[PDB]
């Protein structure tokens, strides 16, 4: 089941000749991602400056991680993506990520 | 992010120069042009709200 998610990044100047745009496609089965929730999203309100300023805040304690497991002698050895297949393809679309941010660190 | 020219040609500097790139043979309105316009609608940063 292929799903159109508009917020998949398009990396710039990572294609042929440093001009084409490269985009990822993620094929996922069972046990692909793990989300830990220590505290769900909550809202709080506060007053400042003798009740002159009003502040609203949203708070959460959580973490999202791609499940990867080792495949070598050590526990954390050669790591493989447990349940995710990544494909890199070329596109003509405008890049969501600039060349500076997309280049290797 | 909201303007489509022909088959997807033209730079982002001059409107007259972009319109001067439209020829009668390959820059007509077809399914490819409609799909490109839908892509422009769905990929613009200030997302276009769909009718339904």
């Amino acid at each position: 089941i292929v799903k159109e998610t508009d917020n998949i990044p398009i990396y710039e100047n990572l294609g042929a000749g440093g001009t084409a745009e490269v985009t990822p496609v993620y094929l996922c089965g069972a046990q692909a991602l793990a989300v830990a929730y220590a505290k769900r999203w909550k809202t709080v309100t506060e007053e400042f400056d003798y009740g002159d300023k009003y502040g609203v805040a949203v708070d959460g304690i959580y973490g999202v991680r791609k499940i990867i497991f080792g495949s070598g002698s050590g526990d954390t050895d050669d790591l493989k993506d447990h349940g995710v297949v990544t494909g890199f393809f070329a596109t003509t679309g405008a890049a969501t990520v600039a060349a500076a941010a997309a280049a290797e660190n | 992010d909201r303007v489509y020219f022909g088959a997807g040609v033209g730079s982002g500097t001059d409107l007259s120069a972009d319109l001067a790139q439209l020829d009668t043979s390959a820059d007509l309105f077809n399914v490819a042009a409609l799909d490109g316009m839908i892509l422009k609608a769905k990929t613009c940063n200030p997302k276009i709200r769909p009718m339904r």
